[PDB]
């Protein structure tokens, strides 16, 4: 019975496996960054007697956690193995070992990251591992190790993953299907695969790199002995940039199936942006230089990299209209997606309003390290991680189990989430332009208002986050009391005024794919003919 | 790419050929309706039969109010009254004498 | 039931599973080899045996996986081209994963062409001290390495369409060559330049053959996996899968190598 | 050979969990690799609870 | 392997039993939200 | 007599699909053969003298060139190269071990007392 | 316990019948007998073109009206299919779920679709 849980050759025990163990880091996350802003609220020792270095330890524990644990699994895996065999009209998925080996390296990594975490000297230079800052004079003990480690692991587990889903693409396609007027979904996954497979090897050679620095003390990018650590500096803003990139577009994938499929119309421009998305994929290693403006490059250098990333920049407006013109004509609907979609597509705005504010070069030199990139960065990434995982799961949870959901519980849970979200990020703007000084664990007590409303929002998420747990006991327990009564919603989209109440009864759902109507996940064995489409 | 309308139109006469329950009748007014473009009389009266051709009124009374409530345009009420008008002493279907006062 | 029958044995190439904790097993095996480095790191008992001993019967455990595993596979039958393509494309996945690694590891030490670095040095190479050279140390063994993959180089196709005593043949000079390969790896293992602790210059072309030679290793032990294999009576021409792999192993080994050899060798002396 | 097609009809005449392959094999390894791993797994976060009891309390 | 229908078992864990009815699995569930935080706090700090 | 009532699904007629693909197989298999046969005669013509002709000259200046650091261990200190902080400076201790403290047994690394 | 001809392409069921005897000395044969398992019929299948888990497109083209509704050879109870017109494309894909307990209508067609078994005694 436990082969299921252990080395299950189906996609769906892995997508929801992935699922459970992303929620876990995320709530971990997040009660460990309600502790960091408590002891951010107020200047001082209140909670904790100082300790910069473990300061700085919760903080790259933040950091590393909630970017390697609760974004990147979930959110491909699940909707990948669940959609992209499944729609295509394949039976079964290949490589159930591989997916099984890259699970069973993940509780290495765990492991190896929980040591590297609870030693007494650990690693604790953030996001940012460029030597002599990650160097081991500082950092000693085997922290370095354990997290290169559990990068290369990760590394390898997500690149199996792609390949497996871009082997699927390329050879499990239906005979009925073309190439060219692929779901939306379909193309933003395999954008997001080929990047994945042109940016983690080059990260991993260069964590291997480092490895080897730590081991045998070498000299390859310690500033005693001629070396140059810019190399990896560049190697991890060619990494990052292009997994931003990873992160978010499987979010414009699902954003973009969800207004499809609700809001009963085509997409604006649906084939010119599907080239455009291909153009993204194929233009994306030329704008991964933007952030190192200060390192010293020539004024040509900086204006070819400011050039180039505010000519890329486009397509991101380009998706706000089409999306606007796809909710635009149409039905829309009181609906938790919508709600969802629309608070992201909003914030999202105000985020590349930021970054384009963040574009010029000249403004970079008064602007750079200030608090306006981490603001930007943290809405860009925090709105859509977040809110394209939420509006996931409310769109996907009848899909996977049938059983329904409050949509009272799921929209004052929404209302928690979007409230301390708004209250948390309006001040940043005045916190940037005064220019509260980053990754201090005791700050001027200048801005001791702003941290309090801050950590205010911060709680707030928090208790939002126990709502969502107590949200999952609630369905667990009642799903059959939400299908016999009204208080969840039944059917996803509502009727026209064409529409009689028996035709509507027999015509729920007129998508562009079986899932919806596809009953309950059947067993191991599903999908044993092939779809055919015209 | 600004493509023919009356094709769809045929399409709409060529199942009514083939109509075979009250479904088509609601299949093909919410594709008429879908469109921008507004139904001449004609179409209307085309629309009127199918849905008649099973005799329910409340059919009648959807694609009466549907008229009444298709597209803004504008703002287009005297045309609007007057086809109403009309497509109401053809055969006769009181009912804004009903919901109206409420 | 022909219906059936045809949806059952073709359309269902699923495999019978019982609660095996195999992985579990491995799984604790990886967190015994975490727990021993990190030992390694911070002990308070000097040994070095008991290292070196868990690392062995992890590897241990890990080639008696592999093989079990290729046991089944040839044992349990139920073949179709589905699985073989599966497993030929994961191989090559596999393989070319390799070849990525390598190309990571030879632009490491390749990138210093332009020297664009700032102090002590900036201008390879950084004249000034005169540390041990790693260079003509292991030449022979890639040029006999070299002559191997020549040889090579389509001698398996030979052996696919012939299997005949010419197979045996090649398989054992194949055997001789990777033996005279590891003598002449081993020779030198402790005393090859001096002790890695302190005062590097030129000891990266060193460290990346000595981690290059990984690689061969676990050759040579899938070589001699595989010829077990063949002792066993599981892998015949049917659906092979050490065929299928060590057909194209030469090709996708040989470009890589040669890239490697033509500089690192001939280059940075 | 002459004992394939023997394990071939004893495994269809007797379907069993473990493969019935390795019996030697899998007493020197199983109760090996849970006596042995305890025994290796044990100690090393058993040393500190002489001085587990830390209560942060500094005079 | 092929006897899942699909309705309740698709879940990593076992709904039935008198001793854990989602109860005491779940409860260690709300304790290790926050333990790993506290305890890392605790091993160098106080809480 | 395995046991059939109509037909297991043959399904539809046969078409020159698989002729062409039988055809592309056979090139493949044909393209190896040619290339196979090509390779292996114009290595065994131009690559193995050339091969044995680098690996020759090269042995001989291995041995030439890389055989005057047997006699490294006794040296005058008269012709030491100019160093400077590249060398002679502190590191980790370390406490493993019992010869020398140190992590290979190589006396060579350094000169200096 | 037999040998069994195998030469007929269904009257060959269970992959574990089939063994497939060795050679002492001479070539390599053919691909009829030393494939091992059963992949030996799908790839004798695939030179011929009869074959199982056909990838074949069905009648796509056809509009499948009530005059002539398209077919699905499976025994199968459920039905995983799709019709949204004749041509290529003209429209966004609604899938079909031809059934024996009630009728289905394709809402651009308005095609009445019956599942078709396979004879059986
Ligand atoms: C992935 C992007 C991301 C996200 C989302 C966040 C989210 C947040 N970050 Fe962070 N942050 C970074 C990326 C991110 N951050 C980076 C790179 C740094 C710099 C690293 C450093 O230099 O070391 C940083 C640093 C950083 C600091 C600087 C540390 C300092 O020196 O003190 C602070 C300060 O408080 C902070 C706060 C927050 C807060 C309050 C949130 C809040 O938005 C948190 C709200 C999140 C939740 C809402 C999670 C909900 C949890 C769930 C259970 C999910 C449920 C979903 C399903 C599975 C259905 N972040
Ligand atoms: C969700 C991911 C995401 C997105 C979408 C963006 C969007 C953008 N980002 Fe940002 N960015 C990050 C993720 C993201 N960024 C991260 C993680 C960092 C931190 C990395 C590091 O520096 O440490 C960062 C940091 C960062 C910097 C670093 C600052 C410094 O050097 O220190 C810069 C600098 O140029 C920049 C630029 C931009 C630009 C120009 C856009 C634009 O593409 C925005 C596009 C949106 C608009 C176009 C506005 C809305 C549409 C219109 C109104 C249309 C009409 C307007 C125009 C065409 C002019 N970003
Ligand atoms: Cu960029």
């Amino acid at each position: 019975m436990v082969q299921r849980w252990l080395y299950s050759t189906n996609a769906k025990d892995i997508a929801v496996l992935y699922f459970m163990l992303a929620i876990f880091s995320g709530m971990a996350g997040t009660a460990m960054s309600l502790i960091i802003r408590l002891e951010l609220a107020a200047p001082g020792s209140q909670y904790l007697h100082g300790n910069s270095q473990l300061f700085n330890v919760l903080v790259v524990g933040h950091a590393v956690l909630m970017i390697f644990f609760l974004v990147m699994p979930a959110l491909i895996g699940g909707f990948g193995n669940y959609l992209l065999p499944l729609m295509i009209g394949a039976t079964d998925t290949a490589f159930p070992r591989i997916n099984n080996i890259a699970f069973w390296v993940l509780p290495m990594g765990l492991v190896c990251l929980v040591t590297s975490t609870l030693v007494e000297s650990g690693a604790g230079t953030g996001w940012t591992v460029y030597p002599p800052l990650s160097s081991i004079q500082a950092h000693s003990g085997p922290s370095v190790d354990l997290a290169i480690f559990a990068l290369h692991l990760t590394s390898i587990s997500s690149l199996l993953g792609a390949i497996n889903f871009i082997v699927t693409t390329l050879n499990m396609r239906t005979n009925g299907m073309t190439m060219h007027k692929l779901p939306l979904f379909v193309w933003s996954i395999f954008i997001t695969a080929f990047l994945l497979l042109l940016s983690l090897p080059v990260l991993s050679a260069g964590i291997t790199m480092l490895l080897l620095d730590r081991n045998f003390n070498t000299s390859f990018f310690e500033v005693s002995g001629g070396g140059d650590p810019i190399l990896y500096e560049h190697l991890f803003w060619f990494f990052g940039h292009p997994e931003v990139y990873i992160l978010i577009i499987p979010g414009f994938g699902i954003i973009s199936h969800v207004v499809s499929t609700y809001s009963k119309k085509p997409v604006f421009g649906e084939i010119s942006m599907v080239y455009a998305m291909a153009s993204i994929g194929l233009l994306g290693f030329l704008v991964w230089s933007h952030h190192m403006y200060i390192v010293g490059l020539d004024a040509d250098t900086r204006a070819y990299f400011t050039s180039a990333t505010m000519i890329i920049a486009i397509p991101t407006g380009i998706k706000i209209f089409s999306w606007l013109a796809t909710i635009h004509g149409g039905s829309i609907r009181l609906a938790t997606p919508m709600l969802y979609a629309i608070a992201f597509l909003f914030l999202f705005t105000m985020g590349g309003l930021t970054g384009v504010a963040l574009a010029n070069a000249s403004l970079d030199v008064a602007f750079h390290d200030t608090y306006y990139v981490v603001g930007h960065f943290h809405y860009v990434l925090s709105m859509g991680a977040i809110f394209s995982l939420f509006a996931g799961y409310y769109y996907w949870s009848p899909q996977i189990l049938g059983l329904n959901y409050n949509e009272k519980l799921a929209q004052i849970q929404f209302w928690l989430i979007f409230i301390g979200a708004n209250v948390i990020f309006f001040p940043m703007h005045f916190l940037g332009i005064n220019g509260m000084p980053r990754r201090i664990p005791d700050y001027p007590d200048a801005f001791a208002g702003w941290n309090y409303v801050a950590s205010i929002g911060s709680f707030i998420a928090t208790l939002s986050l126990f709502l969502f747990i107590y949200i999952l006991y609630d369905q667990l327990v009642n799903g059959l009391n939400n299908k016999v009564n009204n208080k969840s919603v039944i059917y996803n989209k509502a009727p026209d005024f064409v529409e009689s109440n028996t035709i509507f009864n027999l015509n729920t759902v007129k998508s562009s794919s079986i899932e919806f109507l596809l009953t309950s996940p059947p067993a191991v064995h599903s999908f044993n003919t092939p779809a055919v489409q015209s | 790419d600004e493509e023919t309308f009356e094709e769809f139109t045929a399409r709409y006469e060529k199942e009514f050929d083939e109509a075979y329950d009250l479904f088509e009748v609601q299949r093909v007014l919410n594709n008429c309706f879908s469109y921008d473009l507004v139904p001449a009389p004609a179409v209307i009266e085309k629309a009127l039969r199918a849905a008649r051709r099973v005799n329910d009124l409340p059919t009648a009374i959807r694609v009466f109010e549907a008229l009444k409530y298709k597209v803004e345009n504008e703002d287009q009420y005297k045309a609007y009254l007057d086809e109403l008008k009309d497509v109401r002493q053809e055969l006769g279907v009181p009912l804004k004498e009903e919901l109206f006062p409420s | 039931m022909t219906h059936l029958e045809r949806s059952r044995h073709q359309q269902h190439p699923f495999h019978m599973v019982m609660p095996s904790p195999w992985p579990i097993v491995v799984s604790f095996a990886l967190l015994s080899l975490a727990l021993s480095t990190a030992l390694t790191m911070h002990g308070y008992i000097g040994n070095m045996n008991m290292v070196y001993l868990a690392l062995f019967v992890l590897l241990t455990s890990s080639i008696l996986w592999f093989r079990d595993i290729v046991a089944e596979a040839t044992y349990l039958g139920d073949h179709t081209m589905a699985v073989r393509k599966g497993i030929n494309l994961g191989f090559l996945m596999f393989v070319l994963s390799e070849v990525l690694i390598f190309a990571g590891l030879f632009w490491a030490y390749f990138h210093s062409a332009m020297s664009p670095d700032v102090t002590l040095g900036a201008c390879w190479p950084p004249v000034g001290i005169e540390a041990v050279q790693p260079t003509e140390l292991p030449l022979l063994n890639t040029i006999i390495l070299l002559s191997s993959g020549a040889t090579v180089t389509y001698s398996h196709h030979a052996l696919i369409a012939g299997n005949r005593n010419k197979a045996l043949s090649g398989l054992l000079i194949t055997f001789w060559l990777i033996v005279i390969f590891v003598t002449c790896q081993y020779i030198e293992y402790t005393n090859a330049a001096f002790t890695i602790s302190d005062g590097v210059y030129g000891s990266v072309f060193y460290a990346g053959t000595g981690l290059h030679f990984l690689h061969m290793v676990m050759l040579a032990a899938m070589l001699g996996v595989n010829y077990w294999r063949m002792r066993n009576y599981h892998l015949t021409a049917g659906h092979h899968v050490g065929y299928e792999t060590t057909i194209i192993y030469t090709h996708v080994l040989d470009v890589i190598w040669l890239f490697l050899y033509v500089v690192f060798y001939w280059w940075g002396v | 050979a002459n004992k394939v097609i023997q394990l071939q009809k004893i495994f269809q005449s007797s379907t069993k969990p473990l493969w019935w392959r390795h019996p030697r094999s899998a007493l020197y390894l199983y109760p090996f690799y849970a006596i042995f791993a305890v025994a290796v797994v044990t100690p090393l976060l058993y040393i500190p609870n002489a001085i587990r009891g830390i209560k942060a309390k500094k005079a | 392997v092929h006897f899942k229908d699909g309705v309740y078992e698709n879940i990593p864990f076992k709904v039935k039993g008198r001793k854990t009815p989602y109860a005491l699995s779940h409860f260690g569930f709300f304790a290790i939200g926050f333990a790993v935080p506290f305890v890392a706090c605790y091993v160098q700090l106080k809480k | 007599l395995p046991p059939n009532a109509l037909k297991p699904a043959f399904g539809p007629p046969d078409k020159v699909a698989a002729q062409k693909f039988k055809e592309s197989l056979m090139a493949t298999e044909k393209h190896a053969k040619d290339t196979s046969n090509m390779w292996v005669k114009i290595s065994v013509w131009v690559a193995l003298p050339a091969i044995a002709l680098t690996a020759v000259n090269t042995y001989f200046v291995e041995k030439e060139h890389a055989e005057h650091r047997e006699h490294l261990k006794h040296v005058p200190d008269s012709e030491w190269p100019r160093d400077y902080e590249f060398m002679n400076i502190r590191s980790k201790p370390f406490f493993w071990g019992d010869g020398d403290k140190t992590l290979f047994w190589n006396p060579v690394v350094n000169r200096h007392i | 316990p037999v040998v069994k001809t195998a030469q007929n392409l269904a009257e060959v069921n269970g992959p574990e019948t089939l063994i497939g005897p060795g050679a002492k000395e001479g070539t390599v044969p053919t691909d009829l007998d030393q494939e091992t398992g059963l992949a030996r019929l799908e790839l004798l299948g695939k030179l011929e073109g009869i074959d199982v888990f056909d990838t074949k497109p069905l009648d796509s083209s056809r509009k499948g009206t009530m005059k002539d509704p398209i077919i699905i050879e499976s025994y199968d109870d459920y039905r995983y299919v799709g019709c949204t017109g004749s041509p290529a494309g003209s429209h966004t894909i609604m899938w079909l779920k031809p059934t024996v307990n009630e009728v289905a209508r394709c809402w651009e067609c308005g095609s009445v679709y019956k599942l078709n078994p396979v004879g059986v005694p």
